[PDB]
């Protein structure tokens, strides 16, 4: 069985990953007074499969550049992103890990390399610099991203994502800790290099030399991430109702909240101009990190003096 | 000084909030009707087996059924 | 309100003949809408105009298979429409 | 109109519920009709394995008062 | 008359108002509302093959040479269509046809050279060369774009009915 | 193991895709700010690592010392940040 | 059927459908015919609807639309970018200024056509070739690709 | 158009002004 | 400062070999390269007659298709000492303004696309589209019309255009308003635009900026109010002057002239006179086709005008209008011949680009992208 449970949890996500690009090229469209892709297939349903086939057939130019790295970078990007769905506790997780959120934080952190490796691998004075933008911002946003989670955990009692289903049986962790949700949402927007925070590759990064199959793999990775991070928002802060008798209403609402917050970063992209490179770091180190570190202390104090220290386990 | 706080609340409206929280977390613990409970509620939680002592005699330790009225109680935890 | 919206969608689907007929319109155009048939030209072509739709889409032509024996059912071409009916389609002249 | 963005979403949603319903029924079918026990601390494993050693060769098999 | 596009107390009410604008991103939410609003508007796109963007009678489009109803081609080779073409596109050489009349042996519009100004439409005294409505004449090979008298006369015969209607609508204006 | 099974499928799926890709279609270090940022990052990372045990340490019987310690760590690092914001630091 | 002929043609078609449905263009935007393309990308005549992406870099671009005069200084670049695209690549010349020389054909700084610097597959005519006309031209590239039969020639070679 | 009187109100509320008066669909 | 040869497909109108030396992400020096679109427009005109050189002007800066044509028109009319008929003047101001909107919709929305905001472009390109249709139904071409000729307009407006240039105008405002709710106060547009490329007032006059770029710095100069051309004198509009000149302020100015042009368009529709649209001197304007087909003097005048030309009296003039980008001027030296002798086109843009160096100093790569946008550089006018 376990193998079947690996197809499910992977394919299903890959098929959904494909349908996100479509729902991105149509929701951005209607917002901009245009139908979007509807001519290939019915209502554009076959559109994601079509360019996938075009991308794989076109020559992996491999310009030329250091090869191995040019092929480790996309493989790593898809591998880490699809891997991070292994522990997500949609209802029951697949591989329940006692230190689950540390797994998600660590696996995300590793993706910054793919950007670094791809940038060095293309032999471009200019592309090399582009990777720097992403690698620097990734680790930067990672610092507030991690502290925001540590505040959460201390009110959850453990690192296991499964505990939050029992923590959020009466109220979402948005009500409490909303100030961080916003700061988790903005950080989720940075770490998926989506719009407000997509200086990288705005013009000026690590796809510059990447075409056909390599382009696709990161590509796939980004979009799967786009979902995963949104899904982590939909478990950590928006806690879907859980009934032990019927486990799927948890997944049904997880489905609904994930799609809406995934819709939100699509909506954010069309709505906002891109921030400047330093404007972006100015936000995290000046605007958010002092807010996060202080609210981090408030979340070590809220438990103690409100005699609410969370139950381990 | 009012200005030092009225423009710093209009412009720079992050560090103000930031510091404010830093402090409020540095105060509530000191002054609260529950702070004491944390060290108790966590102290009470029984994780390691409670080994019983020999009854040499003249002791207030609950003998036999732990249900004996003697000993520690967590009714404070109950109805908390 | 939306129930009338749903009835309009049902009538559009039933409008293109049978299930197979709308599937044919569905695949080649990707748009389902019902309009009065202004004319059918001698090269196989069918033209419909709806006053309610906005200026860009109120006049549309549904192209027909083999208008000069070319297997045109899938490779639809703009030039297929005849010169007489070209101006009606482009709104050069209101008269059909 | 905006009606059309729904087709695509439907195929996303349907592909995000499968996983949650799937993982949560391939557990209740590969663990004898009962949620897969979660061994987080040594004691939960012990009772889990003690139970294995208790009967048959699988934990879900649960011997009762009639044993 | 001039106007100052951007030419410009601190009260808790004011400040608290301003701080909330920075802290909870109030104006950013305003922008999201605008795009959500259009998402609900009807899209303006047209099915391109099925529905065509409207072009009125003066649209210049593709060159054609007209003929008199009787069937005699209108051009009488005065060759001022060649004289006023800005791009040097039209090349005309003529000789008296056996009838004794004056006709063009070769009339070649190089469409790649032509910039579709529509002056030739203007200049012709008999109005033999007209800007025809068709704009869809994209060709696989460069040679096809060069047009001799036979292609233009054939183009004229195919689109004569609409060309006549278009000239009918706009001649009073000219 | 259970995890090992999933992960190797994960690498296999990606290696399969890259292969298909190839087989089917048959220097200025001006920004020491860049470096600076990155120095900060680990100092903050390392700090996180010190804060990471706080979920287990919450249940510590002491409590007073826990918070007294944790508050001191967060405050001293934040001051580190503060001094990053006093000189020409963090201003790239 | 299993005759390998019917096995192949079908496969080729699939390949053609994928490339022909999703053509990602890149617009050098020389001159003005670029404005008439931005109109295509715009709402009346949505290019995306057809699968054409609004923008793409050279690495990921299937078709290059040369809009505008290809002046002698820009001529070395055009080539570079044409040479920096994938193995299945195509060029749609747009504008009389790039089909041939256009008003500026006799100038000393204008290449008389881009097909002297890059092989051109569809020539879209008109000084500002109408956006509908470009769309017609992009659609004719789609019929050109549909007819291409690469694997059947492999099989019969 | 064809707002149905509820998509129109979401449109008006989100925009903050009446698009019904100045529509994107030109009509006769 | 490693030269990055940042440029061609970049974020410019196709051609900007903007070679730049950047210490990391800071720009030390910008040396823009030009001529990637030089095509010979100035030499070609010497070999063409006045009427066959009119189509070149539409191509010089084609976002602003017509406004450019008005500058040559005016210039050729001055040399002939002929002036258009009253209706033609209003037309030119009607389509002159419509064209300004078209340019500003281009400049503001294309500015945002480079910045990263993409929805404003699609919103306003639909409005643009609708305007093009005016051009087409008046000239025949969507852009590159050739409608404004040296002696007035070519053909009267179709019977019904004015009404539609009303419906549109009646609504366009809301469309500008929307863009606003998305960018004027975006918490982020301001940052990338505010205090970027500030140009002093004295420096703007010194480098010959002459456009919004001057107006944005607070210098009050609109050639349309200072030196009225056509009937822009009979209308009433407010120049949108700016202070704290920077990318954001000038932008606000361009959104404000979009607003003021709707005020000028309204009037033109309200007060356009009955009359002829071309001078009655068959000497300068071609005879009506009914007349050339029934009157001998008209054929002779039609034949000579189309084949040979105006035969402008010998002289030279520099006439400048207020094209949407800035001062567009034609210095047209002319011998008595029917074909010009010289026609230097002053391009608002040759001066603006030059300023890129003095504007983008100590700025990041993204800043350079913002500043090229705030100059509305159309390489056709710069390269000519
Ligand atoms: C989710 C459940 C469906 C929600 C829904 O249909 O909302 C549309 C409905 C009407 O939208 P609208 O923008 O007013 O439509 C324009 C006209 O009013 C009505 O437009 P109309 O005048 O064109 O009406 C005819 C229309 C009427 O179409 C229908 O109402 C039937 C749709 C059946 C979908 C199954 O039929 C069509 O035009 C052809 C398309 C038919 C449906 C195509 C999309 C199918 C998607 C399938 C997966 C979902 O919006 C709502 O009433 C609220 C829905 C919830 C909003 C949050
Ligand atoms: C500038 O960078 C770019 C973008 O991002 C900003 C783009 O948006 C775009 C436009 C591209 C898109 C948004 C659409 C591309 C979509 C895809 C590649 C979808 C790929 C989907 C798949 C691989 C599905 C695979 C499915 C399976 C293996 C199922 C197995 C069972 C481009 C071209 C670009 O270059
Ligand atoms: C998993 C097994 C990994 C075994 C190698 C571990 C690293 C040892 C050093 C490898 C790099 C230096 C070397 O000696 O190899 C030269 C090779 C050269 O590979 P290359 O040819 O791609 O690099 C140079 C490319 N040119 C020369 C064209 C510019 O190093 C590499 O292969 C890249 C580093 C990865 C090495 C293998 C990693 C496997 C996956 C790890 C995750
Ligand atoms: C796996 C992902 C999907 C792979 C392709 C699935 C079928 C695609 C398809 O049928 O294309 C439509 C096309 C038909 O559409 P078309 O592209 O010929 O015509 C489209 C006409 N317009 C654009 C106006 C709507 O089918 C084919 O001609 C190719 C089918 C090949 C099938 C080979 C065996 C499978
Ligand atoms: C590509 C590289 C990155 C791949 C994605 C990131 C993988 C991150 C793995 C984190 C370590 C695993 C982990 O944290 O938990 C494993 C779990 C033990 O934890 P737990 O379940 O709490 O045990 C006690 C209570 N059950 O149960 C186990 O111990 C299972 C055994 C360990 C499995 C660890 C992951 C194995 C990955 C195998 C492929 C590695 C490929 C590396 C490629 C680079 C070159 C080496
Ligand atoms: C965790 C603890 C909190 C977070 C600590 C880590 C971050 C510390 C940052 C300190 C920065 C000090 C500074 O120099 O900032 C000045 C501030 C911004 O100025 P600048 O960075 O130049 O930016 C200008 C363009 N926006 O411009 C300002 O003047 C901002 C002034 C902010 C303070 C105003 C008063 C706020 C309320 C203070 C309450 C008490 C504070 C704590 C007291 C502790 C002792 C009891
Ligand atoms: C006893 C009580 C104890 C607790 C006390 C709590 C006090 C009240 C809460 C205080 C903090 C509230 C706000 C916290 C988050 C915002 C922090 C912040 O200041 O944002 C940074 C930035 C500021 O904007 P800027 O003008 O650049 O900076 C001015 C100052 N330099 O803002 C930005 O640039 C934002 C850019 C966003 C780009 C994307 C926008 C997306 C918007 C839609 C999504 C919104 C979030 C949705 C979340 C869904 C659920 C997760
Ligand atoms: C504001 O400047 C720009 C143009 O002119 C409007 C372009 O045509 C182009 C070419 C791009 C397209 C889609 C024509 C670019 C990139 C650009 O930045
Ligand atoms: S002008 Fe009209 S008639 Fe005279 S030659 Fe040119 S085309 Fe023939
Ligand atoms: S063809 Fe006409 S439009 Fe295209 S570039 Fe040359 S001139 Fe400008």
């Amino acid at each position: 069985m376990f193998f079947i449970n690996i197809l499910t949890l992977l394919v299903p996500i890959l098929i959904a990953m494909a349908f996100l690009t479509l729902v991105e090229r149509k929701i951005l469209g209607y917002m901009q007074l245009r139908k979007g892709p509807n001519i290939v297939g019915p209502y554009g349903i076959l559109q994601p499969f079509a360019d996938a086939m075009k991308l794989f057939m076109k020559e992996p130019m491999r310009p030329t550049t250091s090869m191995s790295l040019f092929i480790i970078a996309p493989t790593l990007s898809l591998t880490l992103a699809l891997s991070l769905w292994v522990p997500l506790p949609m209802p029951h997780p697949l591989i329940n890990l006692n230190l689950g959120i540390l797994f998600i934080l660590a696996t995300s952190s590793l993706s910054v390399y793919s950007i670094l490796w791809s940038g060095w691998a293309s032999n471009s004075k200019y592309s090399l610099f582009g990777a720097l933008r992403a690698v620097a911002q990734t680790i930067s946003y990672e610092v507030t991203m991690a502290i925001i989670l540590l505040s959460v955990l201390l009110m959850n009692g453990s690192y296991s994502l499964q505990t939050l289903i029992t923590t959020q049986e009466h109220m979402w962790l948005l009500l409490p800790a909303w100030p961080m949700a916003m700061m988790w949402f903005i950080s989720t927007l940075a770490e998926t290099n989506r719009a407000p925070f997509d200086l990288t590759e705005g013009e000026s990064g690590f796809n510059v030399e990447y075409a056909a199959g390599p382009f696709a793999l990161f590509f796939m990775a980004e979009y799967t991430n786009i979902i995963l991070m949104n899904a982590l928002t939909t478990i950590i802060f928006l806690g879907p109702l859980y009934y032990i008798n019927l486990p799927e209403l948890y997944s049904t609402n997880f489905m609904m909240e994930a799609l809406l917050l995934s819709s939100t970063f699509l909506w954010i992209r069309a709505s906002y101009p891109r921030f400047r490179y330093d404007q972006l770091m100015h936000l995290l180190w000046k605007n958010f990190l002092p807010l996060t570190l202080a609210l981090c202390m408030w979340h070590i104090s809220l438990p103690i003096f409100t005699a609410g220290v969370p139950p381990y386990m | 000084i009012s200005a030092f706080l009225k423009n710093a609340w209009a412009k720079e409206p992050v560090l103000v909030v930031s510091f404010s929280v830093w402090g409020l977390a540095i105060i509530m613990p000191m002054i609260s009707p529950y702070t004491k409970y944390a060290s108790m509620i966590n102290k009470a939680t029984p994780y390691n087996y409670p080994v019983p002592v020999r009854d040499d005699g003249n002791m207030p330790d609950v003998p036999s059924h732990p249900q004996d009225p003697l000993g520690p109680s967590l009714d404070w935890l109950k109805n908390l | 309100e939306l129930v009338e919206v749903l009835k309009r969608g049902v009538q559009q689907v039933t409008g293109h003949g049978g299930l197979r007929g709308l599937l044919r319109v569905f695949f080649r155009a990707n748009d389902i809408r019902i309009g009065t048939l202004v004319g059918e030209d001698k090269y196989g072509n069918k033209y419909y105009e709806d006053n309610k739709q906005f200026f860009g889409r109120h006049r549309w032509v549904i192209y027909t298979t083999e208008m000069n024996g070319k297997n045109t059912f899938w490779d639809v071409d703009g030039s297929m429409v005849p010169p007489e009916w070209h101006r009606w389609l482009h709104c050069m002249t209101d008269d059909p | 109109m905006w009606f059309e963005i729904l087709p695509g979403l439907a195929i996303m949603g349907v592909c995000l519920v499968i996983p949650g319903v799937s993982t949560a029924y391939i557990h209740k079918f590969t663990n004898g009709g009962k949620e897969k026990r979660v061994a987080r601390v040594q004691y939960q494993w012990y009772l889990m394995e003690r139970d294995r050693r208790i009967s048959g060769v699988n934990r879900y098999y649960v011997s009762k008062g009639l044993e | 008359t001039y106007k100052y596009v951007n030419k410009k107390e601190v009260d808790m009410k004011s400040a608290t108002d301003n701080a909330a604008r920075i802290l909870m991103w109030t104006e950013l939410i305003r922008g999201l509302g605008m795009t959500l609003s259009y998402l609900f508007r009807e899209p303006a796109t047209i099915n391109y093959p099925f529905e065509k963007g409207p072009l009125s009678p003066r649209f210049r489009g593709e060159h054609a040479l007209r003929r008199y109803p009787s069937g005699e081609e209108r051009c009488i080779a005065c060759k001022l269509c060649e004289a006023i073409c800005p791009a040097q596109a039209i090349t005309i050489e003529a000789e008296p046809r056996a009838d004794g009349s004056r006709r063009t042996t070769r009339y070649d519009i190089d469409m790649t050279k032509c910039i579709y100004c529509g002056f030739c439409q203007e200049a012709c005294p008999v109005d033999a060369i007209v800007e025809g409505p068709n704009f869809e004449f994209s060709t696989e090979t460069h040679e096809e774009l060069l047009y001799n008298k036979e292609k233009l006369l054939n183009n004229g015969d195919k689109w004569e009915a609409e060309i006549a209607a278009n000239i009918q609508a706009d001649y009073l204006y000219r | 193991m259970n995890l090992y099974t999933v992960i190797f499928i994960n690498i296999l799926l990606s290696l399969t895709l890259i292969l298909v890709a190839f087989w089917l279609p048959q220097r200025l270090p001006f920004s020491m700010k860049f470096f600076l940022v990155a120095i900060t990052f680990l100092l903050f990372d390392l700090e996180i690592a010190l804060l990471l045990p706080l979920p287990w340490a919450i249940q510590t019987i002491k409590t007073s010392t826990m918070m007294i310690m944790a508050f001191i760590l967060v405050t001293i690092l934040s001051l580190g940040l503060a001094y990053e914001w006093t000189q020409k630091g963090l201003e790239w | 059927r299993s005759r390998a002929e019917y096995v192949v043609t079908k496969l080729d078609d699939l390949i053609n459908w994928a490339r022909r449905s999703s053509l990602w263009p890149m617009t050098f935007g020389l001159a003005c015919c670029a404005v008439e393309m931005m109109h295509m990308a715009a709402p009346r005549y949505d290019m995306d609807r057809f699968g054409v992406v609004f923008r793409a870099s050279p690495r990921q671009a299937d078709v290059m639309i040369v809009a505008g005069t290809l002046t002698n200084k820009m001529a070395p670049a055009l080539r570079k970018v044409y040479d920096q695209m994938p193995e299945p690549r195509y060029v749609v010349s747009m504008g009389s200024c790039a089909n041939g020389g256009g008003y500026y054909h006799y100038s000393y700084s204008v290449v008389r056509g881009c097909d002297r610097i890059v092989p051109v597959d569809i020539y879209v005519p008109g000084c500002p070739p109408t956006a509908e006309a470009l769309l017609y031209g992009i659609l004719q590239l789609q019929r050109k690709i549909k007819r291409e039969q690469k694997l059947k020639i492999w099989y019969r070679r | 158009a064809s707002a149905t009187r509820v998509i129109q109100k979401l449109r008006n509320w989100a925009s903050g002004q009446d698009l019904q008066a100045k529509l994107q669909l030109r009509y006769q | 400062n490693m030269t990055l040869n940042f440029g061609p497909h970049p974020a410019a109108h196709g051609v900007l070999r903007l070679v730049l030396e950047l210490s990391g992400e800071m720009v030390r020096k910008c040396d823009p390269h030009i001529g990637l679109l030089h095509r010979g427009t100035e030499k070609l005109i010497e070999y063409k007659t006045y009427l066959q050189a009119l189509p070149y002007f539409d191509r010089l800066d084609y976002v602003s298709m017509m406004c450019n044509e008005q500058a040559y028109s005016i210039a050729v009319e001055k040399l002939l000492n002929i002036q258009p008929p009253p209706r033609a003047q209003w037309i030119r101001v009607l389509f002159g303004e419509i064209t300004r909107i078209l340019n500003h919709i281009m400049a503001v929305t294309t500015h945002a696309l480079d910045i990263g905001a993409m929805t404003p472009f699609f919103w306003m390109f639909e409005e643009r589209e609708k305007m093009f249709e005016f051009y087409e139904r008046v000239s025949g071409a969507r852009m590159h019309a050739a409608y404004i000729r040296p002696g007035g307009v070519h053909q009267d407006l179709p019977l019904g255009l004015l009404d539609d240039i009303y419906e549109f105008s009646k609504n366009f405002s809301l469309r500008i308003d929307e863009v606003e709710e998305m960018l004027t106060n975006n918490r982020i547009w301001r940052n990338r635009t505010v205090d970027i490329g500030v140009v002093t007032a004295e420096d703007a006059l010194n480098y010959g900026f002459s456009g919004v770029m001057l107006r944005g710095s607070g210098i009050q100069w609109d050639l349309r109010k200072t030196q009225p051309y056509d009937v822009y004198d009979q209308v009433e509009f407010d120049v949108p002057i700016g202070s704290r000149g920077d990318c954001y302020d000038r932008y606000l100015c361009r959104v404000e002239e979009m607003r003021q042009s709707l005020r000028i368009i309204e009037q033109c529709l309200n007060k356009m006179p009955p009359g002829e649209i071309k001078v009655d001197d068959a000497k300068v304007s071609p005879p009506k086709r009914a007349e050339m087909k029934t009157s001998m003097e008209s054929l002779i005048h039609h034949f000579k005008l189309y084949t040979e030309g105006y035969q402008v009296p010998p002289g030279a003039t520099y006439t400048a209008i207020e094209a949407p980008k800035g001062e567009f001027g034609v210095y047209l030296v002319s011998d008595g011949s029917s074909r010009p002798y010289r026609c230097k086109i002053k391009a608002p843009g040759f001066a603006h680009l030059a300023g890129l160096d003095k504007m983008s100093k100590g700025h990041m790569l993204a800043d350079v992208v913002a500043i090229i946008g705030t100059q509305d550089i159309v390489f056709g006018e710069i390269d000519r």
